[PDB]
């Protein structure tokens, strides 16, 4: 009825409680922002993948923002797995500044694709679900990044609340 | 009831009306910016500055009344379809034109900063570009050219304090879905 809601602080406690809660050696920890679930395909990370693709190849993994501690302009990516224990725990992190380029794909109601150096193909598991996260993402981008806003292909510009017009004069492109 | 009708569409109408308000004094600020940035003499610009300030004015204030009214209006929306959906109509909008703020600040922000590099190049001829680019990004050091950067680097700050409150006020009214 309300699961999605209800896992979403299970996932958003145990990602802060296994990932945001120890300090490093040695800033304290980084500050959860927000976060989703995430499919990738492990043969077609950087594109669609096939109809085709077996299950097998399908790897359940998440995306995480979150801020530097001292310094709410430093927001970073994380793209984190559950392991065997059910433990949370982040593989891959990259600077919101890397971000250059974000696409809907027309096709599939729940892909993406992420441009930083690389290009990179994720589904979330609803089409609700990639709505609300990548609007946090362009929202918190022009919020950190003072008025910019990475190349958009293929959104609704009001889903940021851009406009042709307005998007033009913030775009980095 | 049919003033219980009226009584709520007259708040969407003075939430549509000061929304059209706001819209105007945003345009009027980047029409503003832009003559700024242009070759004025000193009492045109004292008086372009007084009508961006007083217009820099008149947007918090709308901005305080925009915040209230539309809160106030969700919430006589709480069980009523049709309540809920112009009144959320009006919290989009006016979401929409508090980007437009913020994007419009911004273009005027880098074009100061562009105006006041090469200002510097004027005052300081063997510095270099790093050197221009620290110097402008406070601080580390502070001829009319010399009273335009001071000018401009006081601009700057107030122009990063705005954009914080847009961000602020942007954030308050997200925090209603």
């Amino acid at each position: 009825s309300n699961f999605l809601a209800e896992q979403y602080e299970r996932d958003r406690k145990a990602i802060i409680n296994c990932c945001f809660s120890r300090p490093d050696h040695g800033e304290p920890p980084n500050n959860y922002i927000t976060h989703v679930r995430i499919i990738e395909d492990s043969k077609f990370p950087s594109s669609r993948p096939p109809p085709d693709s077996k299950l097998e190849n399908k790897k359940k993994r998440l995306l995480i923002l979150s801020a530097k501690p001292n310094n709410a302009k430093l927001i970073q990516i994380h793209k984190a797995r559950e392991n065997s224990d059910g433990s949370f725990q982040i593989g891959r992190t990259w600077q919101l500044t890397e971000l250059v380029r974000v696409e809907k794909d027309l096709e599939i109601s729940e892909g993406f694709i992420l441009t930083m150096s690389k290009k990179y193909y994720w589904e979330t598991n609803s089409a609700k679900e990639r709505t609300v996260f990548i609007k946090s993402l362009i929202t918190l981008y022009i919020q950190t990044f003072e008025g910019h806003v990475p190349e958009l292909v293929n959104w609704d510009l009001s889903l940021f609340y851009l406009d042709e017009r307005s998007y033009q004069r913030a775009v980095i492109t | 009831s049919h003033m219980d009708f009226v009584a709520f569409m007259n708040k969407i109408n003075s939430i549509n009306a000061n929304l059209s308000r706001y819209e105007n004094i945003i345009n009027q600020i980047d029409a503003q910016h832009k003559d700024l940035l242009t070759q004025v003499s000193e009492e045109q610009e004292m008086e372009l500055r007084r009508s961006l300030d007083d217009y820099i004015s008149q947007a918090t204030d709308l901005q305080y009344q925009l915040k209230a009214d539309i809160k106030d209006a969700q919430r006589d929306g709480l069980h009523d379809s049709n309540k809920q959906a112009q009144a959320e109509n009006c919290r989009q909008k006016f979401l929409k034109l508090i980007q437009d703020y913020r994007i419009i600040d911004s273009n005027y922000k880098e074009e100061s900063k562009e105006q006041a590099k090469r200002q510097y190049t004027i005052i300081q001829p063997e510095a270099t570009d790093e050197e221009v680019e620290a110097a402008i990004n406070d601080v580390n050091g502070q001829k009319t050219a010399l009273a335009e950067v001071q000018a401009r680097h006081q601009e700057l700050l107030k122009l990063e304090k705005t954009m914080a409150e847009l961000t602020q006020l942007f954030n308050d009214m997200e925090e209603l879905v």
